[PDB]
Order: structure tokens, then sequence, then C-alpha cells
RNA sequence: CAACGCGAAGAACCUUACCAGGUCUUGACAUCCUCUGACAAUCCUAGAGAUAGGACGUCCCCUUCGGGGGCAGAGUGACAGGUGGUGCAUGGUUGUCGUCAGCUCGUGUCGUGAGAUGUUGGGUUAAGUCCCGCAACGAGCGCAACCCUUGAUCUUAGUUGCCAGCAUUCAGUUGGGCACUCUAAGGUGACUGCCGGUGACAAACCGGAGGAAGGUGGGGAUGACGUCAAAUCAUCAUGCCCCUUAUGACCUGGGCUACACACGUGCUACAAUGGACAGAACAAAGGGCAGCGAAACCGCGAGGUUAAGCCAAUCCCACAAAUCUGUUCUCAGUUCGGAUCGCAGUCUGCAACUCGACUGCGUGAAGCUGGAAUCGCUAGUAAUCGCGGAUCAGCAUGCCGCG
């Protein structure tokens, strides 16, 4: 066996980012892809106006913030069910970013996606924000699980 | 039946004119169960066969918009 | 008159790039009459952008089958098809990205 | 679930159609037609050991050729054999039916005769390993790549009833161009009804 | 004028129409060549098994070559020509 | 009840509506064939006897 | 596992087997024997009809005069019927291991024996595929292979396909071209073909150019010996056993569709990626002769009337919806869902009452994401939106396929 092959496409007007365009790949339900477009676009457009910056820069502090660095992973050594800390690959903190930014913002509830979106984007270039709260349980789970750095 | 006209069997219908004619006697026996009721029907104690045996039913005026079937069940319980 | 097709999830791009200005008609009718979510517009002319092409050749399509995003790829498939059987000297520069998935 | 019969496999590959025509608003007609004619002429030339009859459509006319592998056996005189044969289809059909009779060479090969022969063995009473060791040395001396043949049923015993293989040779049905030669038979014993298997690969073409 | 054929048979369905074209042409009548028509086709779903096992099953195809032929010029001598032509019964030549 | 059934597949019926169809060959009905009228197992080995000159085995 | 959207690819009668009732007994169905000659076809009564009471009415033909070729009847018994039992007697047909890669045979050797050697050991592959060694040499069933489909190209051909170059058209409709998609035919092509490296130098593997195709290109057909006393006596035959004026047969109606219930499979819902309204684009495959049915009119509507055209690259079915651009509502058991529901109607058919679907009217709950646990899915797959056909007078959330 062994690992697989991918790729993506970047070219987006609205932001041009490979992260934008797999945030677009996300949060598309029903194979509708044109309405996450939509929903992306309407948001960031929301949030260039609410505030006077460009909303990459907001993406991309947001995306730092939420990125977790350390995973917990479970490993069942006997009767104990013990977990082992783990160094996440870019990729894969970039994945779990747009997971946690994604199921956070749909699940805070508001009268529109792209204003939930928004209000999550804003909560995350702020620390304080959903997805961080996630970040900071995985990162207290590493933190006391440290006693398996290593095997 | 939208315009073709009501829905009657011609022996039933025979036998309700024959019946009718002169004056309303004797319950009149048939298995048409698909015969849908008419104003004719009043006064005669029609009978149904259920599957085993006859049900005499006393036909009223309002029963013009019902089928004998509507009065004849078959199911037991 | 240059000839491709642009077979791609069962659309097909009879497309034929003669020498023009840089008309793109679909079905006889205008990219903006045609074609709304202009996101893909763009996306069509990577190519043309990659090499040097822009109002030299016209195109002249007549694309049957798919939906909008399925006709938009098999366009821009057999521009650029059509486009390297007309000139392949930039083939070398056009095979990092090919197009041709069998979809 | 087991093997399936190369008989419906091979065609399109080597193997012609039995039936040759094209039909219009009359496709299952003439079929059931052409199945009554062929029970019937079955029955009647089950003596004769004829093996298969292909059909015709002629636009009104009906062609029918015969492979007996036996000719005096089923023209015989020629006026009787050929009356009796044309005028009943032409009653119990009911339009013009023309008959040609074929003579397979080397009759031990096919696999319908071969199973005919080992059904009317068995109902003879012979042993099931004789008649098919028999049968099987006859039809390589004729000729032949392969050559398999299967018996299941009640071969003298009451409570189990189990298969027997007895094959030469190569026999390889999953090769797609092999023409091999497909037959089944039946035979009502005493005992119950014992049932003949016999597909005989006769040779590939490139 | 015009002709057409139907048949499942492939090669005897293209011999005929070699046949055909040839003796139409060697009378100089410039027949325009065998049409290609698209070829109409069904397929039937069948179970493999007798009673139980929905699972199991077979697929049958039927397809029947159809083409067409359109004379260009009159040339009662090619008409007299595929009158008197005789072919198989596989195809059910139509006028 | 085979050829009893039969019969009464052949019997002529009060009214056309009462009509069913039965294969001609046995006396299987439930997803009996139009196009050849012959049984599913009946029309299956006929086919698979080089009958039936238009259906032969499929691939896609 | 391999029963549970399975037989059964469509139960108002018919299908119908099962039951209440009215009935019959060379019988509903096929050979037998003696005759009397055509039966049918229209009409009244009982009918629910089976069936009779019956009347109108029987026109049969072929020969050198006997007879023969069917149909109806009138008598006799050989018989018929078995959806009656046995799949622990069977043929035939399928499911599982399993598309897993193993299962075997001739000769020779060893072991006094059951047995082993070939098939073991090393490398390698999807494979007991292949190579090396080899006390063994060869071979069969298998596996890849040639079969079909798709991915690219040369040629053969342009009408019922295409419309650019040309001229006309409200329309590809006309003259005109076969440039080109396209369709249907012959070929070619991808076959470790070539180079480097590795590996034994081999079999074999990684990378490299070409190319549509690189290491069985993807998929379908193809299911090795045998196991489950696996399923089918119901598709068909089947020995044995059992009934026979009845476990057989005809007909009306009923049941096969009942539910305090529980469980498999599927569809719809709980809403803001949303609900309703206005505008717009793209489809792929398949069917059409008592069949498919343009167009026009009527009706909110399902649909009805006149009817063009099509035995079909012509004409039709048949204006795909998701989707996009707008208007509007606003977080509520709601402008969510439409189930149950009353009425009024449409398709069919003698008749939708036990018993279809669809449409409008007025409401509208269960329901706001659902327990252990459990299911499918590695790419054009998942998810999801429509389209056509089987069974069919009229019936699909299931089946087959397509996009």
């Amino acid at each position: 066996k062994g690992p697989v092959a991918k790729r993506d496409v970047l070219p987006d007007p609205i932001y041009n980012s490979k992260l934008v365009s797999r945030l677009i790949n996300k949060m598309m339900i029903d194979g509708k892809k044109g309405k996450s477009q939509t929903i992306l676009y309407k948001s960031f457009d929301i949030i260039k106006e609410r505030t006077g910056n460009d909303a990459m820069e907001v993406f991309e502090q947001a995306l730092k913030n939420i990125m977790p660095v350390l995973e917990v992973k479970a490993r069942r050594v006997g009767g104990a069910n013990y977990q082992v800390p783990v160094e996440v690959r870019p990729e894969r903190r970039t994945t779990l970013g747009l997971r946690w930014l994604v199921n956070y913002a749909r699940l805070r509830g508001e009268k529109t996606m792209e204003e939930r979106l928004a209000n999550e984007i804003l909560d995350a270039a702020n620390n304080t924000g959903a997805a961080v709260k996630k970040r900071e349980d995985t990162h207290k789970m590493a933190e006391a699980n440290k006693a398996f750095a290593h095997y | 039946s939208l315009k073709k006209g009501p829905f009657v069997d011609g022996h039933l219908m025979t036998k309700i004119e024959k019946l009718n004619e002169t004056d309303k006697k004797q319950v009149v026996k048939t298995w048409s169960r698909r015969s849908t009721i008419f104003p004719q029907f009043i006064g005669h104690t029609i009978a149904v066969y259920d599957g085993r045996k006859h049900v005499p039913v006393f036909i009223s005026e309002d029963m013009v918009g019902h089928k004998l079937g509507e009065f004849a069940p078959t199911r037991t319980y | 008159q240059y000839y491709g097709t642009g077979r791609r999830k069962s659309s097909v791009a009879r497309v034929r790039l003669v020498p023009g200005e840089g008309r793109i008609v679909v079905n006889n009718r205008e990219i903006s009459e045609h074609i709304p979510s202009a996101a893909l517009i763009e996306d069509i002319k990577q190519p043309l952008t990659l090499t040097e092409t822009a109002g030299t050749y016209d195109v002249l399509v007549n694309v049957h089958g798919g939906g909008l995003s399925g006709q938009a790829g098999a366009i821009r498939h057999g521009i650029a098809r059509a486009l390297l059987e007309a000139d392949p000297e930039y083939r070398t520069t056009l095979k990092r990205a090919g197009l041709l998935t069998r979809d | 679930g087991q093997k399936v019969n190369p008989v419906g496999l091979r065609i399109g590959v080597i193997r012609d159609w039995e039936s040759k025509w094209y039909a219009g608003k009359d496709y299952a007609d003439f079929l059931h037609e052409d199945l009554k004619i062929r029970e019937y002429i079955s029955k009647r030339l089950s003596d004769a050991s004829v093996s298969k009859v292909e059909i015709e459509r002629a636009a009104n006319r009906v062609n029918i050729t015969i492979h007996t592998a036996k000719p005096g056996m089923v023209i015989g005189k020629g006026g009787s054999e050929v009356e009796a044969l044309r005028k009943a289809l032409n009653s119990l059909t009911g339009k013009r039916v023309h008959i040609n009779i074929l003579e397979i060479k080397r009759a031990d090969l096919d696999a319908q005769l071969v199973a005919d022969n080992i059904a009317r063995q068995l109902e003879n009473r012979v042993s099931f390993r004789r008649a098919q060791k028999q049968q099987i040395q006859r039809t390589m001396r004729a000729g032949a790549q392969g050559v398999k043949t299967m018996v299941s049923g009640r071969l003298g015993g009451a409570d189990i009833a189990r298969s027997e293989y007895y094959s030469e040779g190569t026999v390889p049905l999953h090769t797609l161009r092999a023409d091999i030669d497909y037959a089944t038979s039946e035979a009502d014993t005493t005992y119950g009804k014992l049932g003949v298997k016999v597909w005989i690969y006769r040779g590939e073409v490139l | 004028i015009r002709i057409r054929l139907k048949a499942y048979d492939h090669r005897i369905l293209d011999q005929s129409a070699e046949k055909i074209v040839e003796t139409a042409k060697r009378s100089g009548a410039s027949v325009s060549g065998p049409i290609p028509l698209p070829t109409e086709k069904s397929v039937y779903t069948i179970l493999r098994a007798v009673h139980k096992y929905k699972d199991s099953r077979e697929q049958f195809e039927m397809r029947t070559h159809k083409r067409l032929i359109d004379i260009v010029n009159p040339t009662p001598q090619t008409v007299d020509a595929l009158m008197r032509l005789d072919l198989p019964s596989g195809v059910d030549i139509e006028i | 009840a085979k050829k009893s059934m039969i019969a009464k597949q052949q019997r002529t019926p009060k009214f056309k509506v009462q009509e069913y169809t039965r294969c001609e060959r046995c006396g299987r009905p439930h997803s009996v064939i139009r196009k050849f009228k012959l049984c599913r197992i009946c029309f299956r080995e006929l086919a698979y006897k080089g009958q039936i000159p238009g259906v032969k085995k499929a691939s896609w």
C-alpha cells in the first residue's frame, strides 16, 4: 500500500487563494458548489464592508489561530485506552481548521450562513471563538497526554 | 362514471321497474354490489350478498349517494 | 480553419479556431447571454493567458449536451486542443495542464 | 450455481444463428410455430437419431435443414419419408414448408447424438461405467480434442444421488473460440430420472 | 428512389450492401454509397435463478444494423438488376 | 392444476378486460414476456440453444 | 452471512392457488371406441353465473358411391386431473466460500502403509503468472489471453446527421458541401514497445520519452475441484405414496390489501445551503401500429374534443429538474412538511365502495435531527436532481438503465 495524490482548483476572483478554494469545496452539500461559492463571496463582502480591511488577511489570521499544532490520538495498549499526542502535518492542520470553521459556523445559529461565517471568521481572527474553543481543548488534551510524546 | 350517466345492472333495473310499476313489495335479491343507488331504489328493501348471506337493507332517501357495498361489509372480526 | 473537439462528460465543443478578433460564440450566443456566474469565464481563458493568443482567433462553437459547468469545461478543453493542433510550439508548456480526464 | 453452456455464449463469435430471418409484428408467433415444429419433428424422428434442425423464413416459404447423420433412416425410399415429413408440417402450420437433409460425418462427435446414445444405453440397463467409457473411446477414435460427459441422479442407489466425471483431452470451457458442441439428454429409469450432460470440444478457429 | 436494409447479421449485411452498391454502380448510376444509419438496439434483463436469488441476473443484447441507399440516376437497367437480385433472408430487403 | 389453467387462459373471456397473459409454453404467470411470449426459463434456454435470432449475450 | 422492495417486471373480476355460496362428474384439458350430422351465429326466461328451458338456424367438404379430412352431440369403459406429500430419491436451474487460487491426471521414484515426490525451497505477480534450483519429466481444470463496451487515429459514406465557407430562412426550414461533430464498416494502436536503475545476467519491480492509452488502461461476459443432505416436486418432467361424483372441474362474491404489535428495505419531513412567486440555459439513453400521437380549442387542474405526422437519424413521446438572476418571508411547530382528513373532479375500465394514481378546494398533526448498535462509499466514487422501458385497459417510494 501507500499514500495517494490529489489536486484542486485555485483560481478564484474574489480573494484568490488555494485555501479559499478548498473551503469552497468544503461546506458544499448536495453537489451544489454554486451555493457555497455565493455564500463565501457574500460573507467575504460583508467582512470587507463591516471591517475596513481585506478579507484575505483576516482569513489567514483566523486559519493561523484555529490551526491545531498537536493532535491527541487514542491507542489501546492493554486495558488502559491511552492516548498519544501527534504532530499534525500542515495539510492535516489546514483540513482540521477548515472542518472546525465550517462546523462551528453552521452550529452558531443566525439568520444566514453568510452572517454566521462572517462572525465566525471574526471570532477566529480574534482568538476568542468557537473553533478556538476546540483548539484549546485539543491543546489541553495534548498537554495532559505529554507523557507519551514518543512510544 | 362522470358524464356517461349513473351506473346500474340491467337485470336489477328491470326487477326494480317491475316491482315499482304497481307497488313496492318483497325484497329484491341481487349480487350486484357494483350498482349505484338511484331515487327508484327508495322504499325497496334490497338485499346484498356479502359473500355468504343476503343482508336486506331498507334504502331511504339519502342512500342515493352511495353504493350497496357501502352497506354490505365483507371482512369479519 | 483549425478544428477541435472538446469532449468532456458528454459535452462536446465543436470548436473551429479561425483567425479573428477574440469573439467566443456558444451555440450561437454571447458569453454573457449564455453563461451567468462569470467565475468560469475567466477560467476558460486559463490557457489563453498562459500563451499569448488574446485576440487573434475567434471561437465559434456548437456545444451540445451537459450543464453549464460541463459545457464550459468542454469549451476550454476544445479550445486548448485546437490551439495545440494549430501551433504545437507551446505544447511543452500546455502538457502540464492537459485537461484530458475521460470523465 | 455452476458453469453455463457454451451454446448461448459462442453465438456471434463463431457459431452462426440456428434461426436466420428478420421478422416483424409476428416474431413471437413465428417463434412459437418453429418451436412446435421442432417438438413434433423431434418426437417423430426421435428414433431416426436427428441431432439438430435449422429453419429459415423465406417470405411465406420455410426452408428446414436437418442434420441426422443417417440419410437412409430419414429419407429412406425418398418418397414415403419426404411425404410423411413435409405434408404433416404443411397441414399443422398452414403454409409451404421445404425440407433439406444433411448427413453428419463422424456421428460419434456431436453432443446431441452422443448423449442420446448414452441415454439409450442407460435405459437398456447398461452399466454407467461401460457405456460412458465406450462412448468416450468411440468419440476419441472418431476425432476430438476433448470430450466431457456427466451423469447425475440415481445410478442404482435410493438414498443418495451423485455425479460422475469422465473426460480425456482438453475441454477449455473458458476459451471463447472453442466451437464446443453442447447438448443434454434425459433417461427416465424405474428408480427415477437420470440426466446426461455432454459438451465436446471439437477444435478452435484462429 | 431509395432502398433500405435491416439485419442482425453484421457481415451478411455488409456483403449485401457491397453487392448492391456494385450492381448499381456497374451500370453508371452514380448511386451514393451505403449510408451508415444508427443501429437500433435493445437489452433484456432476466434472472439466472429459478425461484430465489433475485441478485443473479443476465442481460441479452439485440442489435439491428440499418442502412440506406439512395439512387441518383433513374437508370431502369439498375432497377431491373436490383429486382432480379437475390440475397439472403437475414436482411429483409425493403424499398 | 396446470393444463386446466392453460385451458382457462385459452377460454374466451366475457370481457376483453378479463384476458390475462401466458407464455404459451408453460403455465407460469408472474412476469411472462410480451416481445417473445415465452416463459423466463424457457426463453433463456431457447436463446442459449441458438434460436431467437435477435437476442445474444450482452456486454457493456 | 447465502430469508425478509425475495419467487411475484404492477391482487377491482380475470391473474386467484385460498374461502362462503350455486353447481358438474370420460369430466376444464389430450388419445382412445360406435354412430347422427357442420359447428357457429341472433334472440326471450332463470340467472351470479356456471349452466340449462328454449326459438329463430346450421351453408361442411373430397373423390370413379364404399370412405376419408374436423367440429358438436348421444352411450361404454381404458383415462384425465392433481398449486396433494416427499428437493433426506432425482433430472434441469441458481446462491455461498469465490473472481478466492488453488484442485487434479499419465509415467517414474520412495515408503512393505495410509501416502509423499510433480504442487516442496528462493525471487516475483492480481494469480500454482513467470524464472531459478529441482528426484523428477509432461499434461488437464483454473488464472491473463483472444469476446463485447469506452477512451485516440487512417480510410470507406454522407440522409432521415452536421451548416463553416455561399446565397436565402421566423425557424437547418431551401439550392448547395461532405469541410466537421456524428453515426456504421475495414484497419491501426498499448503489446514492458523503448532507455536508465534494481534484481542473478533471468522471472520480476521503480523511474524516463512518445502517446488517448504503462505495466491485466476502466468496465461487462467468462465463477477451477468440491462444501453447505443449501433453494426450487411451483417453470417443466420426475419414481414412490394418496384422493378421484373429488386432494378434479365451472361460476358470483369475498380473501390474498384486517392490526393493541415487533422487525428488515425504501421514500418524505423536521427549515434559512431555507419556503413561495417572475425570467433564463443545457441533457443522455429508450419506445411507437387498434400503437405513439404534433398542432388548435376547452378547463386553475389532473385531463377531454378535432387531428397533423410516424412502421420511424424524418414525426412524436418530450418545453428535463436540479442550477442561475430577481421579488418576498423571517427563526415560529412557522408562508417548514404534507400524512391522516370532508367535499368536488381527471386517466382507464362492465365497475377504483374490501380496491390505484392524479388534481382543486379547507385544515392540518407526528415531527425541531432521533438508544444501545448498525449500514454503504477511495473518483466521476459519495451525496443529490431529473429522464425512459419492462409487468400494463389503469396501477412503482421497488427493478432495469441513462444523463
